[PDB]
């Protein structure tokens, strides 16, 4: 149930003009990337509580369900967008449902088969719906902040650190614990996605203070055994706990399983979303050719099928330890982080 | 002292080269000059074209080599043959094809049991040069195809990495036969060989796909078949061969993809190593600057001045050991044999 | 001269021959009556003959490595100024004297394998081989306490011949089903095989539930060992487990279009499959030589199984 | 087949006084561990040829044999004797089919083809072969050093156990050029003293030696480079007969992916099928784990104190050896090329 049916798109325009915008730059790709869509999300969200009108809660929720719905086709691989919204909605019901109980005078799911089959609902719930919003803005603001800090725990002197292509996460990871313990980092291109991202940071990581070598993504395998700990950034985790990252890592994790080298993975909870890897074919998605292939290759191109993904797949079988602003925890603790941030309804937007 | 052995997992490989003539001893033959400009120079031949032009190369060498008569052929031509290879391995590290045809012609050299005029002397020699580039590599190397080729089913997706003269020459021979198959070919960096390999599949009107070794998962759930040419075959049944190879027969091996070695017989070693670290090669780190798409159309990269940046290094191996068990075969002209059987071989000469 | 019908002969002659060893006869009465006595002539022979032989039995991987192992030895003393006639009586002289060592193989393995049991031991065993029932009872004789799980081997359904086999010797006996190895691997303390033949990796063809039995075993860590004789070596190699010359066209399906409750302690005998649908399953598999811990032979017990190549490897030149 | 039978007691102590001497030695356990049971039984053997009066070769085979079946009795998991026993019989046969034709392919084709002065003073020849093993048996730890500098290289950590002057060799040779690390997990109780006693060696040597308990070997694991172990004897199968503790080794070795390489000569490789774990694994005394003044404990516990351990056949990944370096699929070819496969059986 997306927007058109509930409303003409002429005036999902002149009522909310941020989405409009937002789903244009979404499938455009000028915003792109997990921090940056989960930003301009959030932002866009705030005009729209701020300028709907829903009296009963459920037109607020059904209408955010809706906008948030179409923000989600514009480009569905963007899960950052999704998990902002299944956040808002959560924070209006158990809002709401807090303000039910203030109106005085489950917690099983098993259990649940044998149980049994509002006054004043409300609208003006924007100041606090306005309120929570400002603060998951504000949340997304201190990720790197309060994750970098847990890099001394398992980032010491003289061990060799594997990671490939670039993490903002990562290297903050990183650079937190250079400050006052010298070690190795081998940075692995991201090629042909995230060559120069990878080796702008390899550059800095140098510059903090850390032995850096930059590698080409065949040497992976050739280094491994040298290797202490591999630390991966991610795009986006499953709701199986599988990794949406991008391209070549999946060379770092078979290779890392392969010499029995732990694999950390450094992300945000925001990129934590509940949808199932049903089929891999959708959730990979291929950039242009031009990446791999030069275009004045004319006879090349002509005769020859060329691809370039820029996304990769990891199974969550291959993540020890994954590094969070709510702490570290084992890919199987992932299920009860993501009962407790998302309504279940809200898995299909 | 002329040794290094530091904290640099990478300080003990010999980076020393030889660029140019400059200052170049004096007794080195013209013929064994221009080799030593190719070897040091070219991006279009490996290990087997090396051996048969060190051989041809070396004809030349005793063929224009005259004896002094102060001592006569058999103690003086192996000094001689010995300048020529100091200059050749300081141009480039020798291959391991080329070191046994070195061992092939020094004991030849001696064997030679002080019988006859020199030039009959000379005569036979080239003989077994001719003979050993006859039957070791040219003869064994249509064996292997054929071999090889009766492997290949109709509709097959066949994965060859990089350029191979062997598994080129097995491709090319199948669609001759008339065998129904595509090639999809990975390629890597630092330099493209894979477009060489492309190029000459497609003007052969073979079916192929181009993907970037960082794409290697995505395109490996079509490949029902991969085919390696080797460098050289481990005593311990590794195969070792370029840089991202293991990484190919690794993820080959976890879709339970056969991997398939094509390598000479005389390729076979006795050296044993347990890691792609001890016994490598080298390339140039400046080859790593050159942002993606093209090498050599001299873009500058973030990294073009990483000499002189404190804790940043550029490095690309060359060669890469796969360990016996994610080769499936090995074959040779002695046929198709478990990898592991490779000693047994070099008692059988 | 029906060469096939021979072939078939012996087999049902004698039922301790290998379905290689009865193809080496089949060659030798054909070099009886072959009249021959031209290299092209005489060399033009059998390859017909173990072709058409070849091409006259459906599964001929056995029978093509008692092939393979006629013809070397054939060209291998043609080759050294040989004269023909001298192999051709030579061949039909010792034909008896052929099928002598096969049968002393099989005993010499038993004297290898035997030890392999040992006191208060469980030992697993899928379908009927003679080979594996030769080393069983050389053990009870020598009144070694052991017992034998068998499995029901569909189709061939050898796990009953087996299971009485073994039952005469005074050998404690259980059958399970081919769904119910894997619950009974952690009361085993051996596996032991038998196989049609031994590919150049060292891997086993053998029946259908061979390669199900070796995996169990290496998920429960023990061993499994594989009874084979020597002239069961045969040079192919396939490229995975899958990898076989089908008899018979295998595993496709039905094609439907609107074309017009079961407990779990119930037993169903009445509700197997029918033999249209069993001729669509394979009647062998495939064991790569990482599952075998120890290839019993005649040669002694072989365990690189870069042996049996190293073997294979003496045979052609 | 014995030499209890064929001779009298008596007889055997005044033709042969070493094979006497050998056999009370072997049962005393005097003459103890691979190379001393090596050398003792080769020099046993040159007495053997030397005394031993036959005509026929065969007669001399079967005297061996049956001198090789009792000293093998006297104390069977000691296989380095039966091993130079065995090397000698092939050493005997084929210096006699070379004496057969100066006067003048595969098993597998056996199967098809044709059916169906010679043994004194031969010896002068044979006691020469006798003392080529005695030379041989000298030259391993030289053989085998030599090769350290294809696999240690500086900064690298290297985990070993208990104590083998093989192994020692191995490291000390390196180390007096590159720089690098040894873990030493002790062979408690057995090759506990022997083990500080090369700890201490080592680090005089500058190889930076760290002396770990053997509950410590999965905790370092994790920062190893490579393991390097010496054994007790090869058997047919390829395992390993070892030092009580080496399998903790080769376990962690094997799930922290470390690569697993044996330092060992090849005259320690015995053609010795184990059919069984239970005869290979012998016991020493319960005094090393316990003291006997614990009257309640013992009276109260079974206490064991196997003194060898045994590690399957695939869980070593290189063998060094005096020949050189080989895979363990290589080790059949070995056998084939060094006894006779009929000796296999003493």
């Amino acid at each position: 149930g997306p927007i058109s049916e509930f409303m003409s798109t002429i005036n999902v325009e002149h009522t909310y003009p941020a989405v409009s915008s937002l789903i244009a730059d979404l499938k455009s790709r000028k915003v792109q990337g997990p921090f940056a869509v989960a930003v301009e999300t959030a932002l866009v969200m705030r005009q729209v509580i701020s300028q709907t009108r829903w009296s009963t809660v459920d037109q607020l929720i059904d209408t955010v369900r809706a906008v948030g719905s179409t923000l989600v086709k514009a480009q569905p691989t963007e899960f950052s967008c999704g998990n902002i919204i299944r956040r808002i909605l959560r924070l209006i019901r158990e809002e709401y449902q807090e303000l039910l109980k203030t109106a005085d005078e489950m917690y099983s799911s098993m259990l649940n088969l044998l149980g049994r089959p509002r006054v004043t609902g409300g609208m003006d719930m924007r100041a606090v719906i306005i309120s929570g919003i400002q603060d998951v803005i504000d949340e997304l603001d201190k990720i790197n902040t309060d994750i970098e800090v847990q890099s001394m725990d398992h980032l010491h002197s003289n061990e060799i650190i594997l990671t490939q292509g670039c993490s903002k996460t990562v290297e903050a990871f990183l650079r937190f614990a250079a400050k006052k313990r010298k070690f190795s980092v081998i940075v692995a291109e991201g090629f042909p996605n995230n060559q120069k991202g990878s080796h702008a940071m390899a550059k800095r990581l140098a510059q903090a203070g850390i032995d850096t070598t930059v590698i080409s993504d065949a040497t992976i395998f050739a280094i491994m055994s040298r290797v202490n700990k591999v630390i991966l950034g991610t795009h986006a985790i499953l709701g199986n706990g599988g990794l949406v990252t991008y391209s070549g890592a999946q060379l770092v994790a078979q290779a890392a399983r392969h010499h029995a080298t732990p694999v950390v993975v450094c992300s945000g909870i925001y990129k934590l979303s509940p949808v199932y890897p049903y089929d891999l074919e959708s959730i990979i998605q291929l950039s242009s050719p031009d990446k791999i292939m030069s275009f004045n290759e004319g006879d090349l191109i002509s005769r020859a099928e060329i691809l370039n993904p820029y996304y990769d797949y990891i199974p969550p079988d291959l993540v020890d330890l994954f590094i969070t602003n709510l702490g570290g925890y084992p890919p199987s603790y992932l299920y009860r982080i993501m009962n407790d941030t998302y309504d279940a309804s809200d898995t299909i937007l | 002292i002329f040794e290094e052995k530091q904290v640099s997992i990478f300080s003990h490989l010999d980076w020393r080269r030889r660029r140019t003539t400059e200052n170049i001893p004096k007794d080195i033959h013209p013929a064994v000059i221009r080799l030593g400009l190719k070897l040091a120079n070219y991006k279009i031949f490996g290990s087997n074209q090396r051996c048969i032009d060190l051989l041809k190369t070396f004809k030349i060498v005793i063929q224009d080599y005259q004896t002094p008569y102060g001592t006569t052929l058999s103690r003086h031509l192996t000094t001689h043959i010995n300048s020529q290879i100091a200059y050749l391995v300081s141009t480039r590290p020798l291959s391991i094809s080329m070191g046994n045809a070195i061992r092939f012609l020094k004991l030849e050299i001696s064997v030679l049991d002080i019988d006859l005029t020199d030039d009959e002397g000379k005569e036979l020699l080239l003989e077994k040069i001719d003979s050993y580039i006859r039957d070791r590599i040219i003869i064994a190397g249509q064996v292997i195809v054929q071999a090889a080729t009766e492997k290949i089913q109709d509709g097959d997706v066949i994965l060859t990495y990089l350029h191979s003269s062997t598994v080129n020459d097995v491709l090319i021979h199948a669609k001759n036969v008339g065998k129904k198959f595509r090639v999809v070919v990975v390629d890597s960096r630092p330099e493209f060989e894979g477009r060489v390999c492309l190029k000459l599949l497609t003007e052969h009107g073979i079916e192929c796909t181009y993907v970037m070794i960082s794409a290697l998962s995505y395109i490996m759930q079509e490949v029902t078949k991969i085919f390696l040419g080797g460098h050289a075959m481990l005593s311990n049944g590794a195969l070792y061969s370029r840089a991202g190879t293991s990484l190919i027969s690794l993820l080959g091996h976890e879709s339970n993809v056969p991997v398939i070695a094509c390598c000479e017989s005389y390729k076979f070693t006795e050296r044993i190593q347990l890691d792609s670290l001890v016994y490598n090669e080298l390339a140039p780190g400046d080859q790593l600057v050159n942002m993606g798409v093209d090498d050599f159309e001299e873009k500058p990269g973030v990294l073009a001045n990483w000499k002189s940046v404190k804790n940043l290094k550029l490095l690309s191996l060359k060669y890469d050991v796969t360990p016996p068990r994610l080769i499936t075969v090995c074959v040779c002209e002695m046929g198709l044999l478990p990898s592991t059987s490779v000693p047994a071989i070099i008692n059988e000469f | 001269f029906d060469i096939v019908q021979v072939y078939k002969k012996f087999l049902q002659d004698d039922p301790e021959i290998t379905m290689p060893v009865a193809a080496i006869e089949a060659l030798v009465q054909l070099l009886s009556r072959s009249q021959a006595k031209t290299i092209s002539e005489f060399m033009d022979i059998l390859q017909n003959g173990s072709n058409t032989l070849k091409e006259g039995v459906q599964n001929n991987i056995s029978l093509s490595a008692g092939c393979d192992i006629f013809q070397r030895f054939v060209t291998r003393s043609l080759h050294d100024v040989g004269d023909f006639e001298q192999c051709k009586r030579h061949l039909v002289e010792n034909g008896k004297l052929f099928i002598q060592r096969a049968r002393a193989c099989r005993q010499r393995i038993a004297h290898l394998g035997y030890p392999l049991i040992r006191d208060g031991s469980v030992i697993l065993t899928h379908g009927f081989s003679r080979g594996v029932a030769a080393v069983l009872l050389a053990a009870a004789k020598r009144h070694v306490r052991f017992k034998v799980f068998v499995t029901e081997s569909r189709p061939s359904g050898s796990g009953c011949l087996m299971t009485r086999t073994l039952k005469n010797a005074c050998i404690p006996t259980c059958m399970v089903l081919d769904s119910a190895v894997s619950f009974t691997m952690n009361r085993v303390d051996l596996v032991l095989v038998g196989a049609e033949g031994v590919v150049e990796n060292g891997g086993l063809i053998n029946q259908i539930g061979t390669f199900q039995l070796a995996v169990f075993a290496k998920h429960a860590h023990k061993p499994f060992y594989a009874v084979a004789e020597s002239h069961k070596f045969v040079r192919m190699f396939p490229l995975s487990q899958y990898d076989i010359p089908f008899s018979r066209p295998i595993l496709e399906f039905d094609d439907p279009s609107p074309e017009t409750p079961t407990p779990s302690d119930a037993i169903h005998n009445e509700l197997i499959m029918n033999e249209e649908q069993i001729r669509n399953n394979p009647t062998l598999d495939v064991t790569p030589p990482e599952f075998v811990s120890g290839l019993i032979t005649d040669l002694g017990i072989i365990d690189s199984k870069s042996g049996v190549s190293e073997e294979l490897i003496k045979l052609y030149l």
